RNA sequence: AAACUUUCAACAACGGAUCUCUUGGUUCUCGCAUCGAUGAAGAACGCAGCGAAAUGCGAUACGUAAUGUGAAUUGCAGAAUUCCGUGAAUCAUCGAAUCUUUGAACGCACAUUGCGCCCCUUGGUAUUCCAGGGGGCAUGCCUGUUUGAGCGUCAUUU
RNA sequence: CGUGGAGGUCAGUGACGAAGCCUAGACCGUAAGGUCGGGUCGAACGGCCUCUAGUGCAGAUCUUGGUGGUAGUAGCAAAUAUUCAAAUGAGAACUUUGAAGACUGAAGUGGGGAAAGGUUCCACGUCAACAGCAGUUGGACGUGGGUUAGUCGAUCCUAAGAGAUGGGGAAGCUCCGUUUCAAAGGCCUGAUUUUAUGCAGGCCACCAUCGAAAGGGAAUCCGGUUAAGAUUCCGGAACCUGG
RNA sequence: AUAUUGGCGAGAGACCGAUAGCGAACAAGUACAGUGAUGGAAAGAUGAAAAGAACUUUGAAAAGAGAGUGAAAAAGUACGUGAAAUUGUUGAAAGGGAAGGGCAUUUGAUCAGACA
């Protein structure tokens, strides 16, 4: 489990990491609603800025 | 992720004249005794069950997308490339096709189609339509049922009704110069779309 | 046929109690018949009829009680709104809108001002 | 049995009732799909575990 | 193409929604276009098919024939015409099931409501 | 029916919730009839049956085809 | 004769029917049901038994009441009656 | 030479691959915040003119009331008054009800359709016994009401 | 080279027949394979440039399913035994009736029950499967009918034991304790003659409850009756408990 | 602003395509095993339409043979296509203790092409 002239790695995957994977699939969606939210707020907040 | 794995199946170990895959517990049911978990077992679990954290998107160097999109734009002149690409343009006056900015203001399909005809797009439009076939795949029942060719792609500078006047005629796409997409400029990675540029749009290019 | 409800609701508290008995006599008899005829769906339309009357009877007795409580703490739990168990124990709008003596003074003195940049 | 509890009798009674063939007119209905009584049951073929 | 965020071109979603639609919805699905005569006469293109309407098959084998709708067989998504039938080998007769989109309405049965329906689609009536 | 001709007994399927008292009164009240004694039993389809013996003042058989069955 | 001849004396129930879950898992001498826990005020379950859990959760049954709560919610828990109209 | 065995084919068997289907599954994303002592989730038993399931319901039982729609339901029988209408429907909606025996489950029990107590009422010549109808009686804790206990302890009696 | 999906294209193939399967017919390739004809079939499908992977089977005592040879073979031989005739029926070694020969030999192959089963009971109908030959028969299939209680049991009582309660442990699911370090309750009648039940005596301090269809225990017998119930019906004659 | 393999409601996919996909596309957490905790299946497709085979005939019947329906019965509620192992019949051939295979040719059967 050691060979060749390779660098030594430190890949911390010995816990059940497959259980705590966050894939930001929702990246586009959260942008949208982020934008949407600001849009309501501007509305709501009358003429004040944001 | 939990599939194939919803069983308390133990192996029976050796000495029972039968191979050692885990087997369903208990009895009175015929499921019982059957090979479990294994990727080769009916009802098993697949080999290396697919994950969602697989990569799906790809990062291209921003500058290289541009190299491509630029390159791609340049091919939509080169009439032979356009020709090679499908795209009925033996009949069109000259390439790049520039068309009056009046286009952008047309708000009626019929009228828009009319224009497109007039400036030479007729035979390409008719090429879609004559081209609609049933997707050969299983794809045809995953919301991907029909098929057909790409029409002309109409670049404008200002949407004064045009993107809407065209949004219903088969295969015609529209694009604001300021965007311009590599996927539309070279569909399926073949260079040379039939582009009809409004003047307005053509001058903005530069 | 089949008795209509909006027709029941004009009959008296007891012109209704009677009609319920008549149906019961009928329905009873109908069942005596049921075991001679090979099929007796007419029976269905009189056991529905009974429901209807009973409904109307219980209906009007509730509207009776419901009113002679209307407007006072304490009316029978089953005329009280249903809502949700939690919804029921929610702070009332009043006891929730409640504002400290020193707070209202502050709210009065400096409230969020409508303002605008640009100019 | 012999001396049974009313609970068990009841259970036994409900069981008598469920023990008849498919009523043959279901077979006639539009889209009818049931060929026969699949959940049928015999006294000397399957004990009903009380 | 669809543009709303509340309509769905999902085939699977559609086929279920068809086959599992309630009696009420099947009524409207079982529409039947009005006759050229009737269209210009009420200014209406089509109508959910009533029972005792008067109709004309304009497709299929029973093309050309006419009669009164005897039942709207909603359960079967099918319409029956008193007059359009099969005679089995044993001479007993059987109603042939007709799709209202293959008929044309030639006289409406008319209600306060039916009139009202026509009025609502911006129609006009004789 | 034999009980009704020969035994002067009306036989009823009768509420499982109801006791010998209540069967007695209910019959009494529903049929003008007077009642001697009331044997009951639970059928094997889980419904209850009343063997209802009338006093010898009344002819149940007579009574039967007044209630309407025969 | 630990086999069949011993099997022949099997004729006394260890569990009867269980009131709360009707399961023939009510251990007579222990006077508790091995499925649901009755009479333990709480219903027996375990997180190592997900299949079991699934066999008995809300929804496996009639939801005689919860059925209607989402409709009721949808309408802001409206009280009173619907009025009238035309056609 | 036949039978037999073997091989190829044709037709016919067995069996259910393949191809084409898909009211299902999977995964992603978006929106939302609502179980229960006002008896939840769950259980048992029942309910249809003809049902054993599934689905629905609760002795008002594949349903009652209401509202929208505007003529069906349909396997057969049926109604027939339900059709220019306070009105069809195994429709939709749902704001009003009914909701057996149960279950945290609450009078006590429960391998029992087991056994009490209180109020109202009816019947039986009955404040006391029996029977029918209705309404009630768990636990911990909070605020309050009332009745109390303790030389814990104050004051007031003559 | 070959498969499933994706972008592009050939305005590709097709109900005048797509795909699939069959075919000691044809042709191309060293090969993976590709192409055609004919038959069967019935709704879709392919070439090329690219993209992509749950992408190629003879094996893993591989997984599921299907099938052989074995083989019309081993076998269907424990429990003494069968026989003649009629009737029925398409059909009778096997059903029914009669005759005969036997058996069990009251420590029963008799007459009842407890556990357990749950309708098998009974009648009518009836043989597709089932009863390792059969079947006209059946514990089968179909359709129906049938289980009657003041006295028989339960229900009451207590047994080993189980187990709430004031409490005491335990993070807690809960564990301990069963009269335990508890302010633990209900009875007889007077007081009422506003009025129904407040207060007048005095007791009584027992301190939950579950736990026996063989322990304890209030009381029914004979005769007759049913296709199938009977100390339960009917007949007659009793007895117990409450009032 | 953050989380969310649960619940209610929605739009999707270079996803799986009935031994796959969730265990369940079906009266599936069913039927069925187990004292119990628990275990836990198989199972979709006639046709556009039942038009689901009137009638005759042999039969105790099931059915067969005719007829009939239908675009088709080379779709008959054993139901689309209907491979393989394996089977029956028919046809052809070979066979002195296996069979199959390689190079070659005889013989039989079958066939492409190319000729003008
Ligand atoms: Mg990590
Ligand atoms: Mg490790
Ligand atoms: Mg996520
Ligand atoms: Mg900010
Ligand atoms: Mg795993
Ligand atoms: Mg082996
Ligand atoms: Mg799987
Ligand atoms: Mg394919
Ligand atoms: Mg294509
Ligand atoms: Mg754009
Ligand atoms: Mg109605
Ligand atoms: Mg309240
Ligand atoms: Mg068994
Ligand atoms: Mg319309
Ligand atoms: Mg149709
Ligand atoms: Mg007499
Ligand atoms: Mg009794
Ligand atoms: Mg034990
Ligand atoms: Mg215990
Ligand atoms: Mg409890
Ligand atoms: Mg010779
Ligand atoms: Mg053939
Ligand atoms: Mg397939
Ligand atoms: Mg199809
Ligand atoms: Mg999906
Ligand atoms: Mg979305
Ligand atoms: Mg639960
Ligand atoms: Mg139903
Ligand atoms: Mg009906
Ligand atoms: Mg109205
Ligand atoms: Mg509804
Ligand atoms: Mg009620
Ligand atoms: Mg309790
Ligand atoms: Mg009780
Ligand atoms: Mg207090
Ligand atoms: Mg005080
Ligand atoms: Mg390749
Ligand atoms: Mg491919
Ligand atoms: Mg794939
Ligand atoms: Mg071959
Ligand atoms: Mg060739
Ligand atoms: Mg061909
Ligand atoms: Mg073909
Ligand atoms: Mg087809
Ligand atoms: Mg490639
Ligand atoms: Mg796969
Ligand atoms: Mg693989
Ligand atoms: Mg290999
Ligand atoms: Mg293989
Ligand atoms: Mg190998
Ligand atoms: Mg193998
Ligand atoms: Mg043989
Ligand atoms: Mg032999
Ligand atoms: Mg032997
Ligand atoms: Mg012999
Ligand atoms: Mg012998
Ligand atoms: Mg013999
Ligand atoms: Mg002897
Ligand atoms: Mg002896
Ligand atoms: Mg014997
Ligand atoms: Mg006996
Ligand atoms: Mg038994
Ligand atoms: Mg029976
Ligand atoms: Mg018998
Ligand atoms: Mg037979
Ligand atoms: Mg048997
Ligand atoms: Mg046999
Ligand atoms: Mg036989
Ligand atoms: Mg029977
Ligand atoms: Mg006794
Ligand atoms: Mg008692
Ligand atoms: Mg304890
Ligand atoms: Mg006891
Ligand atoms: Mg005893
Ligand atoms: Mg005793
Ligand atoms: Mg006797
Ligand atoms: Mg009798
Ligand atoms: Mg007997
Ligand atoms: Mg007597
Ligand atoms: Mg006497
Ligand atoms: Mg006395
Ligand atoms: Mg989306
Ligand atoms: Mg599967
Ligand atoms: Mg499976
Ligand atoms: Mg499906
Ligand atoms: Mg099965
Ligand atoms: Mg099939
Ligand atoms: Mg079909
Ligand atoms: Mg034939
Ligand atoms: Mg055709
Ligand atoms: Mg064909
Ligand atoms: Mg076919
Ligand atoms: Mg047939
Ligand atoms: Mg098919
Ligand atoms: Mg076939
Ligand atoms: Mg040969
Ligand atoms: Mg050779
Ligand atoms: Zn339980």
């Amino acid at each position: 489990a050691i060979s060749k002239n390779l660098p030594i790695l430190k890949n911390h995957f010995r816990k059940h990491w497959q259980e705590r994977v966050k894939v930001h699939f929702d990246q586009a969606g959260k942008k949208v609603s982020r934008r949407n939210a600001r849009a309501t707020r501007a509305a709501k907040i009358a003429p004040r800025p944001l | 992720e939990k599939a194939g794995h919803q069983t308390s199946a133990e192996s029976w170990g050796t000495g029972r004249a039968v191979a050692r895959i885990p087997r369903v517990g208990g009895g009175g049911t015929g499921r019982s005794g059957q090979g479990a978990f294994g990727n080769m077992c009916r009802g098993g679990r697949m080999f290396a069950p697919t994950k969602t954290w697989r990569k799906w998107n790809v990062k291209v160097n921003h500058n290289e997308k541009r190299y491509a999109t630029a390159s791609a734009i340049a091919a939509t002149a080169v009439a032979s490339l356009v020709l090679a690409r499908g795209h009925r343009v033996e009949k069109i006056p000259e390439i790049p096709l520039v068309v009056s900015t009046d286009l952008e203001s047309i708000q009626k399909t019929k009228e828009a189609v009319a224009a497109l005809k007039a400036v030479g797009a007729h035979s390409d439009l008719l090429k879609v339509l004559k081209s609609k076939k049933l997707r050969a795949g299983k794809g045809k029942y995953r919301n991907r049922r029909w098929t057909q060719r790409r029409g002309p792609l109409v670049v404008y500078a200002e949407d004064n009704g045009i993107v809407k006047a065209l949004r219903n005629v088969p295969g015609v796409e529209t694009a604001n110069v300021a965007s311009l997409n590599l996927l539309q400029l070279a569909p399926g990675a073949h260079l040379g779309r039939f582009v009809i540029w409004t003047e307005a749009a053509f001058t903005k290019l530069d | 046929a089949g008795v209509k409800a909006y027709e029941l609701r004009t009959k008296s508290k007891e012109q209704l109690a009677s009609q319920l008995v008549d149906l019961k006599k009928e329905l009873a008899e109908l069942k005596v018949q049921k075991l001679s005829r090979p099929s007796l769906p007419k029976i269905k339309t009189v056991r529905k009829s009974i429901a209807c009357v009973l409904t109307v009877i219980n209906e009007q007795q509730r509207e009776a009680v419901r009113q002679l409580y209307k407007g006072k703490k304490y009316q029978p739990k089953d005329l009280r709104a249903k809502k949700t168990r939690a919804l029921r124990r929610a702070l009332t709008k009043f006891e929730a809108s409640q504002v400290t003596e020193k707070q209202r003074k502050k709210q009065i003195a400096f409230p969020q001002r409508k303002y605008a940049i640009k100019a | 049995a012999a001396q049974k509890s009313f609970r068990i009798k009841q259970k036994m009674a409900k069981a008598k009732k469920q023990n008849r063939p498919l009523p043959q007119w279901i077979r006639l209905r539009t889209n009818n799909t049931i060929r026969y009584n699949a959940k049928r049951r015999n006294w000397r073929r399957t004990k009903m575990n009380i | 193409a669809k543009q709303s965020l509340d309509v769905s071109s999902d085939r699977r979603k559609a086929r279920k929604a068809y086959f599992t639609a309630p009696s009420s919805q099947r009524r409207v699905l079982l529409s039947a276009p009005l006759s050229k005569e009737l269209r210009a006469q009420y200014g209406i293109k089509a109508l959910p098919i009533r029972r005792d309407d008067e109709v004309l098959v304009v497709r299929g084998s029973k093309k050309g024939q006419e009669g009164k709708i005897s039942s709207v067989y909603r359960l079967k998504f099918a319409v029956q015409v008193d007059k359009v039938t099969k005679e089995k080998v044993n001479g007993a007769s059987v109603p042939i099931n007709l799709h209202p989109s293959k008929l044309v309405i030639t006289k409406l049965h008319l209600d306060k409501d039916r009139k009202a329906l026509i009025q609502r689609k911006g129609g006009k009536l004789e | 029916m034999k009980k009704v001709e020969d035994g002067n007994i009306l036989v009823f399927q009768v509420s499982m919730k109801a006791n010998k008292y209540q069967i007695k009164k209910a019959v009494k009240e529903l049929y003008e009839v007077d009642v001697l004694k009331v044997n009951t039993l639970v059928r094997p389809n889980g419904t209850k049956k009343a063997y209802v013996r009338l006093t010898a003042d009344y002819d149940a058989l007579d009574i039967a085809n007044r209630i309407g069955y025969i | 004769g630990k086999g069949t001849p011993s099997f022949g004396k099997r004729h006394n129930k260890s569990h009867t029917l269980c009131n709360r879950c009707g399961r023939r898992s009510f251990h007579v001498q222990k006077k508790t049901c091995s499925s649901c826990g009755y009479p333990a005020a709480k219903t027996r379950s375990y997180n190592w038994g997900a299949k079991a859990k699934r066999r008995h959760t809300t929804g496996t049954g009639r939801m005689r009441y919860l059925k209607h709560v989402s409709r009721r919610f949808k309408n802001g828990f409206q009280t009173g009656s619907a009025s009238k109209a035309s056609a």
